[PDB]
């Protein structure tokens, strides 16, 4: 009676799509919160504009997340998301995946992707750095909370 | 009362001038955000090129999208305008009156942001091919329209 | 008739890469220091391809397509003592639109450095616009209150 053991990429790909979708939703939220709209000369901005139009916190967060993509020091052979079949659009800023290329690399060099995405978990790992920054933002002192405390000023 | 009325009307007109100024600034931001996104895609593709094992054909293919994005930057830069003002046209300064007397303005600075000014027009990542030159297997014959 | 001549012969360049991978080239007229792409015509004439353009002296001109570029095989033209891409040079206003820069000669150094500098400029500018936006919002608030009073 025979037994077989192979490799499981399903769970991984599976997992990755959720992260990409979450990031895309976040970008959508940015766009909605700072929706621009031109107006006639001589008249102040239109009401329909996003409530955060002209704010710098949104830019701060959006920029801060991105640079975490370019992880530093990771021993993983790959150094970029394209190498693992994930690309970012230069006009919309959203993330897309070449699913079959992802599958191929999964079967080929899963270890390099392991190192690149997380690795040791101390400093290596785009997710590691991103988690650091996201926690920093969400903190009580985090930019959003200190801006929501200058907006607890806008309130109190 | 005359002084008060003069100040009132002047301040109203200043308010509308401020309307225009804020609008132009917001449009400038709107353009700059997309410009920045494009540049970030460009950096992604460059670090993708950083894969030393890739072929020169792959390098050329990547350079294709690099050129596409550069042309897109030029398009957007030449496109964006406000009330007949090409916002990114050239290194320029605008003074907007917001007071009620002479020389009472807010100053704004604008730049000729484009592929050329940023200096990324000439950027490239390709590697020169090895080319062997020979008469090659030119089968058949040439039957040119000779001037007999 | 172009006024420059040499080892004019019909060739089809073949290619190789760092990986030694099998890759082929194309038909061209070998001269020597210069190689010009050639097209095979219905009458068998291996005719050297040419690029159309507006001359920098005010006239309309055309010149042979010379191989080159950062790859060494792109079709390029020389106008005003400098080499420019055949794709770009087509009918361009070389006279009063100097925006067309020379075709890339080789691999570019520290492109990441250049990109980072550009992005720094863009970010600084955006921050400036945000600051002036806030200034103008303050100004409008001041004007409204003052008008009321």
């Amino acid at each position: 009676a025979t037994v077989t053991v192979t490799k499981d990429d399903t769970k991984a790909k599976e997992a990755i799509k959720s992260w990409v979708d979450a990031y895309n939703s976040l970008v959508d939220t940015f766009s909605s919160l700072t929706k621009y709209t031109a107006v006639e000369p001589g008249e102040e901005a239109s009401d329909k504009n996003g409530a955060l139009l002209g704010d710098s916190v949104v830019r701060t967060i959006q920029t801060g997340i991105r640079a975490q993509f370019a992880n530093s020091g990771s021993n993983s052979a790959f150094k970029t998301m394209a190498e693992i079949g994930i690309t970012q659009d230069g006009t919309s800023g959203k993330l897309k995946i070449d699913d079959d290329k992802l599958t191929k690399v999964l079967k080929d060099n899963t270890a390099a992707a392991r190192e690149l995405l997380v690795g040791d978990g101390k400093e290596t790992g785009i997710t590691t750095k991103i988690a650091t920054e996201v926690k920093s933002y969400l903190a009580d002192d985090g930019i959003i909370d200190n801006a929501q405390d200058n907006v607890n000023a806008t309130l109190k | 009362a005359n002084r008060f009325t003069a100040n009132i009307k002047g301040l109203t007109q200043a308010s509308r001038n401020a309307n225009d100024g804020i609008s132009i600034a917001q449009t400038t931001e709107g353009a700059l955000n997309e410009i920045n996104n494009n540049l970030q895609r460009v950096r992604e593709l460059a670090v993708q090129s950083a894969n030393s094992t890739n072929s020169q054909s792959d390098l050329d293919s990547i350079q294709a999208e690099i050129t596409q994005r550069l042309n897109e930057i030029d398009r957007v830069s030449g496109q964006t305008q406000f009330n007949g003002v090409k916002v990114l046209a050239q290194d320029n300064t605008l003074t907007i009156q917001v007071g009620a007397n002479d020389g009472e303005t807010i100053d704004i600075d604008l730049k000729q942001i484009n592929s050329q000014t940023l200096g990324l027009d000439t950027l490239n990542v390709q590697q020169k091919y090895k080319v062997s030159d020979t008469a090659a297997t030119v089968t058949g014959y040439a039957d040119t329209t000779i001037a007999l | 008739a172009a006024g420059v001549t040499g080892t004019a012969s019909v060739v089809k360049m073949s290619y190789t890469d760092n990986n030694g991978k099998t890759i082929d080239g194309g038909l061209a007229v070998k001269v020597g220091d210069d190689y010009y792409s050639a097209t095979q015509n219905k009458d068998g004439s291996i005719s050297i391809n040419t690029t159309k353009y507006t001359a920098d002296d005010g006239t309309s001109k055309t010149a042979l397509n010379k191989l080159g570029g950062a790859d060494g095989k792109t079709e390029v033209v020389s106008i005003g003592g400098k080499t420019y891409a055949a794709s770009k040079a087509e009918g361009h206003n070389f006279k009063a639109q100097p925006d067309l820069a020379e075709a890339a000669a080789t691999t570019t150094e520290n492109p990441l450095q250049k990109i980072d500098a550009a992005l720094a400029q863009v970010d600084t500018l955006r921050s400036d616009l945000g600051a002036v936006q806030n200034r103008f919002n303050s100004a409008i608030t001041n004007l409204g209150n003052t008008v009321n009073n």
